[PDB]
DNA sequence: GGGGGGCGCCCGAACAGGGACTG
DNA sequence: GTCCCTGTTCGGGCGCCC
């Protein structure tokens, strides 16, 4: 087993990353991980010559087992660059398995490890800061499925002979399994990939599109048609096609905002055409991975929150809602954020830049708290135009 | 002695050289503490005479330590150390007392000339030549000056500690930098032994521990603390009394009164701070500043300790509001005997609100509790359920406090104002504009009326932005106790609906008094330039320029 | 006097990004 | 495009510790 030698992008040093602070039962997860990990050689103590460092933490995923997460969000973006199946959205049952440990039984090229540097933090620092760096391929840096992508070839080979029928695609630490069984024939399928690969749970279809919809009321005031003309022009940038002319016209003169208006039945069917070209499918937006996929999220309130795909303005992807029920909203924000994300690796296999709107703090402060996956997206905060919220609203 | 630890690999920035530089005259006094120290130093082999071929020389120094009597050798190195490679400090924070769980036996250790004692890496020691005015000297341990020296330091004093560490699992040893608190659950003379262990783990490695620096009885002093069995203390903090203040006294009393805050309740320093918006420069002070300065003089003067940590039990921080963005907490956990104490006072955005900062505060204290104890803290705020209900419900961000419970102690923090979700029937309805030109910086402000009401405003070195928010203000100036505003600015629209109590900016104070006098308002928007009545009304009156 | 690393606090300077505007 | 305004980061003082 010799390594493959790596590089970073031209006119690039390696990332630089404060460590944030985690909480005892973290860094005591990590400590006794980290312990292990030395012990097998697949990580070394190193100084502070190694100028480099990435953050660490932990998640416990009901269990008695943590799973230690390095965020590689920037060696990845640094990492010189390095399968995609239309049919993985289609299957009725698809499960995510953790085939991250494979990774450390491939050595690491020695002249990217120092790359790799994190660091433990020691509750009320009792000490300096213990760091380490990788010997074998890092889970969650990109680098580690190009390299071991020979050997997962080899091993998933026979499998999907046997199974020509079940799809297999890996992304990062992840194996996405979909299979068109009925649930428990899929179960038994996965447990003897498994069981398989030592020698829950996903549901592509039923995931849902949010068109855009317009009120239906029977008597309008003159504030009604007023949030109508300013949710359908903002709209006409999505949907060429969408006018409002003559409702336009119903707001002539300087009227009382709770005067109603009847209908004048040109407007009263140009009211009904929007509405249909609302439900006719986007057009002309063709998905390009040469550009990332962006994602914005908004609150709807009541546990509701909405998203669109999209990498160019107004060309969506995909458009959606995500529901939920002590409210915590980050909590929420999170679990949305990783729904997102997985559609997006499912559909695409590449993960989108989430537009959060939260405070930076309010984020940094909890995310960690409800964070699952394996993966970590890259994201920046913002402040969302209360005027966008209203044009996605149910 | 010089530790038997290997060295550190270090090198210069690429395509760069050692510093040259003159040695600057030094006073005679110092040059016999210098000789005193070097000749020493030489015979240990911790400097070795050089010859001409090191080229390289840096300026050397000497301060006196806390002692009195010894000196501390220094080095310059402000060049050389622009000339070497980045390290990863490996230093996260600093430990805090309250973080310190009780303990039967304690200890605390000073390492004898701790860097010294720490070797430097080969091939870097020609770099670190200097002069003592009149004999030429490198470096073979660690420079006190040098930016590499506190990280491999740290590192290196780690690495020592390691093998202890996991031999004795359950004696605690926190090490700032050669500074030592060890702690035991052991009976004293258990722990006598374990220390003398400790203590000789640490001379194997090079690193002395004289008795001079060696606390065996409370109070120990550590860390800027003195440490009883029971309790805590910062040793005394002296504000000066200059009665004519400069920007860079003001800076000290600022930064003596941050310090002073993790212990003293109510501290303040917003007059202070906000008087100096270079460093000699005189300031008078503010009747606000010096009244504070007062209030804070008041509260120096009590006696005040902290308490120690009980992972047993619960850690309650509670919030006061001290008005104008000022916040103080203190976290504890039985009533009446503090952790520790603290202040949030930053002001971050344009325009706010109570209920953001407190969640800021909220936010800080709970990075800062994760630091120290390693857990987040039940809270106590001055701050009803329902009001973070509304304002959770009326805030288009995810936001959100961890588990609390409401305190009656005022100032309690409120909404001051609510928009209506809904337009408000029987109030007059206004549409308002503004547009400014951007070459002659004049622009016109003004409204329109369902009730036939119109009236224009004309601005001076104005902007398109400032003439939306004075429409406003002008529409809630002329308006009854409930109005419709009707404005197409979505940055108008964007700031006033996030309902902000405070703001930099007098007009957005001034709009903020008229909605907090106000009963009921109702801000819709529309798109601009469409034809919209009657935005298009008071459109046309308004961009007459 | 003067050097270093860490954390903290405040401040102001750059720069980033969205919106409104000129024709 | 430009100008405006807002947010972030970063670097500079100071505090404290070694
Ligand atoms: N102003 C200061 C104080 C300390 N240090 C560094 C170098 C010191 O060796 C180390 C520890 O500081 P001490 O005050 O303990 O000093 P020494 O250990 O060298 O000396 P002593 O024998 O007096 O303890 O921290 C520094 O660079 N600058
Ligand atoms: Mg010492």
């Amino acid at each position: 087993i010799e390594t493959v030698p790596v590089k970073l992008k031209p006119g690039m040093d390696g990332p630089k990353v404060k460590q944030w602070p985690l909480t005892e039962e973290k860094i005591k997860a990590l400590v006794e991980i980290c312990t292990e990990m030395e012990k097998e050689g697949k990580i070394s103590k190193i100084g502070p010559e190694n100028p480099y460092n990435t953050p660490v933490f932990a998640i416990k995923k009901d269990s008695t087992k943590w799973r230690k997460l390095v965020d590689f969000r920037e060696l990845n973006k640094r990492t010189q660059d390095f399968p995609h199946p239309a049919g993985l959205k289609k299957k009725k049952s698809v499960t995510v398995l953790d085939v991250g440990d494979a990774y450390f039984s491939v050595p690491l090229d020695e002249d990217f490890r120092k790359y790799t540097a994190f660091t433990i933090p020691s509750i009320n620092n009792e000490t300096p800061g213990i760091r380490y760096q990788y010997n074998v391929l890092p889970q969650g840096w990109k680098g580690s499925p190009a390299i071991f992508q020979s050997s997962m070839t080899k091993i998933l080979e026979p499998f999907r002979k046997q199974n020509p029928d079940i799809v297999i695609y890996q992304y990062m630490d992840d194996l996405y399994v979909g299979s068109d069984l009925e649930i428990g024939q899929h179960r038994t399928k996965i447990e003897e990939l498994r069981q398989h690969l030592l020698r829950y749970e996903l549901h592509p279809d039923k995931w849902t599109v949010q068109p855009i919809v317009l009120p239906e009321k029977d008597s309008w005031t003159v504030n009604d048609i007023q949030k109508l003309v300013g949710k359908l022009n903002w709209a006409s940038q999505i949907y060429p096609g969408i006018k409002v002319r003559q409702l336009s016209k119903l707001l002539r003169g300087t009227k009382a905002l709770t005067e109603v208006i009847p209908l004048t039945e040109e407007a009263e069917l140009e009211l009904a055409e929007n509405r249909e070209i609302l439900k006719e499918p986007v057009h002309g937006v063709y998905y390009d991975p040469s550009k990332d996929l962006i994602a914005e999220i908004q609150k709807q309130g009541q546990g509701q929150w909405t998203y669109q795909i999209y990498q160019e303005p107004f060309k969506n992807l995909k458009t959606g809602k995500y529901a939920r029920m002590h409210t915590n909203d980050v909590k929420q924000l999170t679990e949305a954020v990783q729904k997102i994300t997985t559609e997006s690796i499912v559909i695409w296999g590449k993960t989108p830049k989430f537009k959060l709107p939260i405070q930076k703090e309010t984020w940094e402060t909890w995310w960690t708290e409800y964070w699952q996956a394996t993966w970590i997206p890259e994201w920046e905060f913002v402040n969302t135009p209360p005027l966008v919220k209203l044009w996605y609203q149910l | 002695p010089i530790s038997p630890i290997e060295t550190v690999p270090v090198k210069l920035k690429p395509g760069m050289d050692g510093p040259k530089v003159k040695q600057w005259p030094l006073t005679e006094e110092k040059i016999k503490a210098l000789v005193e120290i070097c000749t020493e130093m030489e015979k240990e082999g911790k400097i070795s005479k050089i010859g001409p071929e090191n080229p390289y020389n840096t300026p050397v120094f000497a301060i006196k330590k806390k002692d009195s009597t010894k000196w501390r050798k220094l080095v310059d190195f402000r060049e050389l150390n622009k000339r070497t490679q980045d390290f990863w400090e490996v230093q996260l924070g600093i430990p805090h007392p309250a973080g310190l769980k009780k303990k039967k036996s304690v200890t605390v250790l000073d390492v004898g000339d701790a860097y010294f004692s720490v070797p430097l890496d080969e091939d870097f020691r020609k770099y670190t030549a200097f002069t003592i005015p009149g004999i030429r000297y490198q470096y073979n341990v660690l420079p006190q000056g040098w930016k590499g020296s506190p990280a491999i330091f740290q590192s290196s004093m780690t690495k020592i500690l390691e093998p202890f560490r996991k031999q004795n699992p359950d004696i605690v040893i926190y090490q700032y930098m050669d500074d030592l608190y060890v702690g035991s659950d052991l009976e004293i003379g258990q722990h006598r032994t374990k220390i003398e262990e400790l203590r000789q783990h640490l001379l194997r490695w090079g690193l002395t521990t004289p008795d001079k620096k060696h606390q065996k009885e409370p109070p120990f002093l550590w860390m800027g603390y003195e440490l009883h069995p029971d309790k805590w203390t910062v040793q005394p903090i002296v504000l000066p009394e200059k009665d004519s203040w400069t920007v860079n006294d003001i800076c000290k009393l600022v930064g003596k009164l941050n310090w002073a805050s993790q212990i003293y309740p109510g501290i303040k320093v917003r007059q202070l701070s906000k008087l100096l918006r270079a460093l000699t420069e005189v300031i008078p002070l503010t009747e606000e500043a010096e009244l504070e300065l007062a209030e804070n003089r008041e509260i120096l003067k009590e006696p005040v300790h902290g308490v120690y940590y009980d992972p047993s039990k619960d850690l309650i921080a509670e919030i006061q509001k001290q008005g104008q963005g000022q916040w103080t907490y203190q976290i504890y956990q039985e009533p009446f005997k503090n952790l520790k104490t603290g202040k949030y006072a930053r002001m971050r955005g344009a325009h706010t609100n109570d209920v953001k900062q407190l969640t800021e505060a909220v936010q800080k204290i709970t990075t800062e509790s994760i630091v120290i104890w390693g857990k987040t803290p039940k809270f106590k705020l001055p701050i009803q359920k329902e009001t973070w209900e509304t304002w959770w419900t009326e805030y288009w961000q995810a936001t959100w406090i961890p588990e609390w419970e409401f305190v009656n102690t005022p100032p309690l923090v409120k909404l001051w104002y609510q928009l209506e979700k809904e337009p408000i029937v029987g109030a007059e309805t206004f549409y308002v504009d503004g547009a400014a030109n951007r070459e002659t910086k004049l622009g016109k402000a003004g409204y329109v009326t369902n009730r036939g009401r119109q009236k224009v405003v004309t601005l001076t070195d104005t902007t398109n932005q400032k003439t939306e928010l004075q429409a406003i203000y002008l529409a809630l100036q002329d308006s009854g106790l409930e109005v419709n505003i009707v404005t197409d600015s979505q940055y108008a629209l964007g700031i006033i609906q996030a309902q902000p109590d405070q703001s930099e900016s007098e007009l957005v104070n001034q709009i903020i008094e008229q909605l907090i006098k106000k009963e009921k308002v109702y801000l819709a928007w529309v798109p601009a330039h469409k034809g919209i009545g009657g935005n298009e009304q008071v459109d046309k009156l308004v961009s007459a320029g």
